[PDB]
């Protein structure tokens, strides 16, 4: 999981 | 009549702006997995009879440029307009590969007086980007 | 004569001021849920109802994982902003  | 007339010759356009790789100078990390989104979206909207156009890694200028040109086209035979933006961002701003573009700016290209061919037609903007830095801790 | 901002719909992946989640291999929570729902209901439901399904899917079936306690076990709820004047169906 990664953020934008 | 209480629903949009979708019987025009073609369903409409569907611009998908997929930004994965950013310039070193910006300090923005690559958006891994965005290709899957770009690919998935392309298929779905294809099956909906839209004229899909994939644009990858565009600079803030190329984004405005594209939106400017797309608004100047004739949409009289088109039912709607869909615009998807996959990228980094913040409230009211989406990132081009070299810098931020405020949503309001590219949105204006399609508002009434600017794009008369789309007047009375649904202009949809689907946006996958951050809108700040808060985190939702959930409950239950 | 109608408003210039009328007939616009902004489907945001997350709530105002929040981060939005993306997965390295699966894609973003929002988009993958969006396409799923479109495929199944684009020929049965009105757009607003489809987006509501997406809200439930993203809000229910997804939760983050990370070794960084701060970004671990976080949730997301999309946000629909409609200024559409009529109902929208894809048929």
């Amino acid at each position: 999981d990664e953020v934008x | 009549d209480n629903s949009y007339k979708m019987d025009y010759p073609e369903m409409g356009l569907c611009i998908i702006i997929n930004n994965k790789n950013f310039h070193k100078s910006t300090g923005m990390t690559s958006r891994s997995g965005t290709d899957v989104d770009a690919a998935n979206l392309r298929e779905t909207f294809r099956n909906l009879k839209y004229e899909v156009r994939n644009k990858n890694d565009l600079t803030r200028e190329e984004i405005v440029e594209l939106m400017r040109d797309v608004s100047k086209e004739d949409h009289s035979k088109r039912s709607s307009f869909v615009c998807v933006l996959l990228s980094h961002g913040e409230e009211g701003i989406i990132f081009g590969t070299n810098g931020p573009v405020d949503l309001k700016k590219i949105t204006n290209f399609f508002r009434g007086d600017r794009c008369r061919s789309l007047t009375g037609k649904p202009k949809l903007f689907i946006i996958q980007a951050c809108r700040g830095t808060e985190l939702d801790c959930g409950i239950e | 004569k109608i408003p210039v901002e009328a007939d616009f719909l902004y489907a945001y992946s997350t709530a105002p001021g929040y981060y939005s989640w993306r997965n390295s291999k699966d894609g973003s929570w929002f988009i993958q849920s969006l396409c799923a729902m479109l495929k199944q209901y684009a020929d049965k439901l009105e757009f607003m109802h489809i987006l509501t399904r997406v809200n439930r899917k993203v809000a229910t079936e997804f939760e983050s994982f990370s070794f960084d306690a701060t970004f671990h076990a976080k949730k997301q709820i999309p946000c629909i902003v409609s200024m559409l004047t009529k109902e929208l169906y894809f048929y």
